[PDB]
């Protein structure tokens, strides 16, 4: 069940999404190449993001290392994404 | 291991990244020294030197376009002075996982006029006493430090603290 995409919850909703994405890119760049970041201002993605790494091993290290990190003063809740179909349903 | 050469630059991934900026990927090569970056011809908004073997942040050529430097997981212990003359538009410097030891080692960054984001996570300096307060005071333009905002109240508090006699002594010993 590890996969290349991490799912993050409990993100600070007061942060503008462009800034949120830039900061997510910066903090997660230590783990691997990031192919994309998804963080939309929708109810379905409220307080949430996906970070897609090129390599599964990078996603695993990011999950283990950054679990509970106080990002914009809120501890991140990280998991592997449930499925690619779940990602698609979230952004729809 | 390979050195940073024009050949390496030419073969490396050059692309538009997830935040829509032009990025050069130099990750993972155990590059020991910054050199030959002039060969980029100022094409990049972001240069990613993560997972190399750098001991110094130095030797940057004039690159007005450069806005983000990713330096994760090197061995950096020294930053050269006057780099704002080379990359004046640097907005973010990500130094996560390096070896910067003391607050005084950060003084070379003070000259950057639009440096709004710094990460010094997993560097010994980021656990020193008065770290966040010192950064707010020494870098008044800074907005985001280790992915926590420097808030208005944080700015004011730092300024008021370093105005006091006790605060001035803290500053004196930091030097």
């Amino acid at each position: 069940l590890p996969n290349q995409t991490i799912y993050i919850n409990n993100l600070n909703e007061k942060i503008k999404k462009e800034e949120l994405k830039k900061s997510l890119y910066a903090i997660f760049s230590q783990f691997g190449q990031i192919l994309d970041i998804v963080a939309l201002k929708t109810l379905k993605m409220r307080g949430q993001a996906f970070v897609i790494f090129k390599e599964i091993g990078s996603a695993s290290n990011a999950l283990r290392t950054m679990q509970g990190f106080p990002f914009y003063d809120k501890p991140m809740q990280i998991a592997y994404s449930k499925s690619d179909s779940d990602i698609v349903a979230k952004i729809k | 291991m390979v050195k940073l050469t024009p050949e390496l630059i030419n073969q490396s991934m050059q692309y538009i990244n997830p935040v829509r900026e032009r990025e050069l990927d130099l990750r993972g090569y155990k590059i020991p020294q910054i050199e030959n970056l002039g060969a980029t011809l100022d094409q990049f908004d972001t240069i990613d030197l993560s997972d190399n073997d750098l001991r110094k942040l130095d030797n940057l050529p004039h690159l007005p376009r450069l806005k983000t430097l990713l330096l994760n997981n090197n061995r950096i212990l020294r930053i050269s002075e006057g780099l704002e003359e080379a990359v004046p538009n640097l907005g973010s410097i990500i130094l996560t996982g390096n070896n910067l030891q003391e607050l005084s080692d950060l003084e070379p960054l003070v000259g950057f006029t639009k440096l709004e984001t710094i990460s010094l996570l997993i560097n010994p300096v980021s656990t020193k006493p008065n770290y966040r307060e010192y950064m707010a005071y020494k870098f008044p333009q800074l907005r985001l430090l280790d992915f926590r905002k420097i808030k208005q109240k944080d700015r004011q508090a730092a300024q008021e603290f370093f105005r006091t006699k006790q605060g001035k002594d803290v500053l004196k010993e930091i030097s």
